[PDB]
């Protein structure tokens, strides 16, 4: 039996996002990619250095924004430009978000020497698509 | 997931309302901006790729959807 | 009511120097969506009709790279998993146009290039023979 | 299996579209070769091959200490290591291990 | 902190092959043709062969950047088929899917 | 008590305002700024497509709400003053190439990354035909031998294709080079060739 | 026959970033373009319209202040064309030797207490100070008034 | 007015304090995102639009006869004979090689100019005379 990115049945009342819902083979076909370069275009270079930079941007958000994320990031790469969409809750007070906004996107911006912007986008609580 | 009528009747305010900002966007006359323009405006606006139909952005009125 | 009075424009300034003259300009975009391909070409088109410049546009063959990897960490050799890239294309081909015209036009749709977008644009660019080759030397 | 005429063509062609001039054998041509290109150890793709583990390892322990951020899998080793001290097994001091 | 000594290992044999590739093409060279005299060739093939055995490229592994994994990589993108598909799976690689035809 | 959300400034907005102000520059979907009920989402048995908010489908669309055709059209209105115009006596293909004989081909390649590096904008074609060129019989039998491959007999033109320099203006310049001692070297008679 | 070319049009880079913004005016439904544009993180009054930017502000002096602390982990440089700006600043003079080439540093980088400590010890061994740079020791002195400017954090 | 700047007026700290007082009355919040890629543009954190895959990178102003005619380089070196035959190979392959600058270019030809000198014995004994 396949195992890959399956959120196995259970007795319903495991709640699972859009996302987490879809196995690998939906891709394309009913969800779209978490990440949108140029990299993997026929002809186009340096797939491998936009690809360990997404893994750490993923890791970095994870531990940077502990407890608040309320499904993956969404990377999309224009240009030179970084741009991070993340949905969070409704938990931190405004003040720390601010704080953790301006923290992060400067210390990514030295990092990978580009400009880097992030786009929270709050929810009340995670959003649920179906009960496994 | 079960749907009541006042429910039904506030996504129907939704759709009009939203039907008549859709045709300002693309600079339509909002009296004859039929149902083919908003499936036309809805795809250049969020293009989708993704292969099912079904899974594309969709803006019908609440009568179709639920 | 708010409404600001007098707007300063960017300034442009016409030089001493003849511009450049370009037969044409073949703008291949590439990318893994159609229907974002789709949504660019109408902008671009839609852009070039605003500023007068001839456009005429085709969809290439697209591209489809597959390669094949192993199912199981170990052992299982008979099952795998295959993968593919899709390259999708749309080709923008302008005619007739000044080196300042290009630049605008392109500067305008090559900022506004999705996420996930490539391109490639190939300038044609008309000269004149060199002084020194309208005559033998003897 | 070239005229006079067509073998002076060639050099002269060879001249100014800078190639070889000299007769030249398969073997020496390398040397054209070796010079014509970036050596594979010198390519970007090869001194590059590995990201920096140590920036990113070591930047991001910097961050926990400083308390920006949280490490979730070293925070999980730590409460591992502590239990493990309740329970009697401690790392040994280096040249105090169990063989003396 | 490298994921194990062996790519350690192959970080340091990548470090010592870029810092040497000048010196080894150029005496390389030398050996590399039928023109130079077989006196100066012999000499030239003492001289590469007492380089220091690291700076050597043929002793370079593409190991998987994450895992170091040293085989079942894919080039492109540095991982092993493993990790690759952890990613891809979980739909983290732009434009990669799963083919059907 | 904890922080309660705004409503969404959607409610806000007139179903006659200038939307171009809203999205005037390309920007990630945000469900309390676009005015539409606009659902996404392969829907559950007997449910319908999830709504927009919280809708990570709709975030992961490059939309183009900065490019209504409202927008586009007072973009480009605004973007005349910065063209020229194209010559009125170049109105077909043959008659620009009476006037200029000889084609430069050059690429940019616009990708994503923070370098805007590639090796491949180097390379410079250079094409024109033999008949533009002030060629006599000798001259011209003697260039096609020289450039060899390089020439088609059927179109008649002259290719030169330059990329050994690191810069393009330098693969110009060179190009322009090689076909300046091509055009002089045909016209020169050796001695040599008395043999052919 | 003469065909007359077009004469060449020049603008700066930012030309046409601003022609395009020409033709926006201000979304009378939405806060400022600083804050975020999310119906909880958006200021509710004038309160927080006031410290949530200082917050946002805070967090970048934070990250600042661990660039400079801390350069070894942000100088690979991936950008091309290179972006100075994007680079970490290092404060602290890297010329140990006492000269008068060596206390000008210290007046480029405002150390006024250095310079004062390196003006004397050069002056003491009787060494020539020049009058150009004794002026420039004047005027960091006389414009902080002999006291450190402000940093980040010591 | 003054008729004649002095262009070459140092920057004391009193002018260069006084200069950061006038970039203060015009700071204002970003307005839009026009203005925030403006500001990006003028920074130099933003690419330059048409994009140029050259930009920021000329090889130190050289030409292209300073790539591809490499004779010039060669003048320490005997006119004939098998060093000149194998030196005329690495410049035909250096004036091929457009990932090297000038500069690199220069160093091959030197590191073998030297090389040859440290075997004029062992030329010598095949007849083969270095300088
Ligand atoms: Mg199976
Ligand atoms: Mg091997």
């Amino acid at each position: 039996k396949n195992r890959a990115a399956r959120v196995r049945v259970s007795k319903g009342d495991k709640p699972v996002t859009y996302e987490e819902a879809h196995a690998p083979h939906y891709i394309a076909h009913r969800k779209g990619w978490l990440s949108l370069h140029t990299g993997n275009l026929d002809g186009e270079d340096h797939a491998a250095e936009r690809t360990v930079e997404d893994v750490f941007l993923r890791k970095f958000m994870w531990g940077t924004f502990p407890g608040c994320l309320a499904d993956q990031l969404v990377l999309k790469r224009r240009g030179n430009q970084l741009e991070i969409c993340a949905v969070v809750l409704r938990q931190l007070s405004p003040h720390k978000y601010y704080f953790l906004v301006g923290y992060s996107e400067t210390l990514l911006s030295y990092f990978y020497k580009c400009p880097v912007r992030l786009h929270l986008q709050t929810v009340p609580s995670k959003v649920v698509y179906k009960y496994l | 997931e079960t749907y009541t009528e006042d429910f039904i009747k506030k996504q129907i305010e939704e759709f009009n309302i939203g039907k008549r900002h859709l045709a300002n966007m693309m600079g339509e006359d909002p009296e004859t901006f039929t149902q083919e323009d908003i499936d036309r405006a809805i795809a250049y606006l969020f293009p989708s790729g993704l292969f099912e139909k079904r899974a594309r952005p969709v803006m019908k009125h609440p009568e179709q959807i639920f | 009511v708010d409404v600001p009075k007098d707007l300063t424009k960017p300034v442009v300034t016409i030089s001493d120097e003849p511009d450049i003259l370009y037969k044409r300009l073949s703008v291949l975009v590439k990318g893994h969506d159609k229907a974002v391909l789709d949504s660019y070409e109408y902008f671009a088109v839609l852009a070039a009709k605003e500023l007068g410049i001839s456009i005429k546009v085709h969809e290439p063959p697209r591209k489809i790279e597959r390669f094949t990897l192993l199912q199981s960490v170990h052992i299982y050799k008979k099952h795998r998993v295959q993968y593919e890239m899709r390259t999708l294309y749309r080709c923008l081909e302008l005619e007739h146009l000044t080196g300042s015209t290009a630049d605008v036009y392109l500067e305008y749709i090559q900022r506004n290039l999705p996420e996930g977008v490539a391109m490639e644009v190939t300038k044609t660019q008309l000269e004149q023979l060199p002084e020194h080759i309208k005559e033998p030397i003897w | 299996s070239l005229s006079e005429y067509a073998f002076r063509m060639s050099r002269l062609s060879a001249r100014l579209f800078g190639e070889v001039t000299r007769p030249t054998n398969s073997k020496s041509m390398k040397v054209v070769k070796l010079f014509s290109e970036l050596p594979l150890a010198k390519k970007k793709e090869t001194y590059d091959w590995y990201p920096n583990h140590h920036t990113y390892a070591e930047l991001m322990q910097t961050l926990r200490f400083l308390g920006l951020y949280r490490d979730e899998h070293q925070d999980f080793m730590d409460e591992q290591k502590r239990l493990k001290k309740l329970r009697g097994k401690e790392k040994p001091k280096k040249g105090e291990g169990k063989r003396a | 902190h490298y994921v194990d000594w062996r790519m350690w290992r192959d970080v340091k044999r990548r470090k010592m092959a870029y810092e040497y590739a000048d010196e080894r093409l150029r005496i390389n060279s030398l050996r590399k043709n039928t023109i130079l005299p077989k006196i100066l060739q012999d000499v030239a093939d003492e001289e590469i062969a007492a380089l220091p055995r690291d700076s050597c490229p043929v002793r370079i592994r593409n190991r998987c950047v994450m895992t170091s994994r040293p085989r079942g990589v894919k080039r492109r993108w540095r991982l092993s088929r493993i990790v690759f598909r952890h990613l891809a799976d979980h739909g983290q690689l732009s434009g990669i899917q799963r083919a059907t035809w | 008590p904890r922080r309660k959300a705004l409503p969404p400034r959607t409610e806000k907005m007139a179903v006659d305002q200038d939307w171009p102000s809203v999205y005037p520059v390309a920007a990630p979907f945000k469900p309390s700024a676009v005015p539409l009920p606009v659902r996404m989402g392969y829907p559950v048995k007997k449910g319908v497509p999830m709504a927009k908010e919280g809708n990570l489908e709709l975030l992961k669309i490059p939309n183009f709400l900065h490019l209504t055709p409202v927008a586009i059209k007072k973009h480009c209105e605004a973007l005349k003053d910065f063209c020229t115009e194209w010559p009125a006596a170049l109105d077909s293909d043959e008659k620009c190439e009476k006037h200029f004989p000889i084609e430069i081909d050059s690429t940019d390649y616009v990708s994503s990354g923070p370098s805007v590096r590639n090796p491949r904008a180097r390379v410079v074609v250079l094409r024109v035909k033999l008949s533009s060129l002030n060629l006599d019989d000798h001259a011209k039998k003697k260039l096609i031998k020289l450039v060899g491959e390089r020439y088609c007999k059927t179109t008649d033109v002259l290719t030169i294709k330059t990329d050994r320099c690191p810069l393009r203006r330098q693969n110009y310049d060179y190009a322009v080079y090689l076909l300046t001692v091509l055009y002089h070297e045909s016209w020169n008679t050796e001695e040599w060739e008395k043999s052919k | 026959e003469e065909v007359v070319i077009p004469k060449k049009k020049t603008w700066d880079k930012v030309a046409v970033l601003q022609a395009l913004a020409s033709t926006v005016n201000r979304d009378t439904t939405a806060v400022p373009y600083v804050f975020q544009d999310d119906p909880y993180l958006m200021p509710a009054s004038s309160l927080e319209s006031r410290s949530f930017l200082l917050a946002k502000k805070s967090g970048e002096n934070v990250a600042k202040f661990i660039i400079n602390s801390y350069p070894k982990y942000f100088q690979k440089d991936i950008a091309e064309p290179h972006i100075p700006c994007l680079m970490p600043e290092y404060f602290e003079p890297q010329i140990k030797d006492i000269s008068e080439a060596a206390l000008k540093e210290r007046i480029e980088l405002r150390k006024v207490k250095a310079s004062v400590d390196m003006f004397d010890q050069l002056l003491q061994a009787g060494t020539t100070v020049s009058l150009e740079t004794t002026n420039s020791l004047l005027d960091l002195l006389c414009y902080y008034g002999d006291q450190e400017p402000s940093t980040d954090y010591h | 007015t003054k008729e004649a700047p002095e262009t070459d007026t140092s920057p004391s700290l009193w002018d260069v304090e006084f200069a950061k007082q006038l970039a203060t009355v015009n700071e204002q919040p970003l307005q839009n995102g026009f203005e925030e890629l403006i500001q990006w543009t003028k920074e130099g954190k933003l690419w330059e639009f048409p994009i140029n895959n050259e930009a920021g990178f000329d090889d130190d102003g050289s030409e292209f006869h300073e790539h591809i005619f490499l004779e010039k380089h060669l003048e320490s070196f005997p006119k004939q004979g098998p060093i000149r035959h194998f030196m005329e190979l690495v410049t035909c392959g250096l004036s091929k090689n457009p990932y090297l600058s000038v500069k690199q270019k220069v160093e091959h030809i030197e590191w073998f100019r030297n090389y040859f000198n440290e075997k004029k014995d062992i030329l010598k004994e095949s007849n083969i005379q270095f300088n």
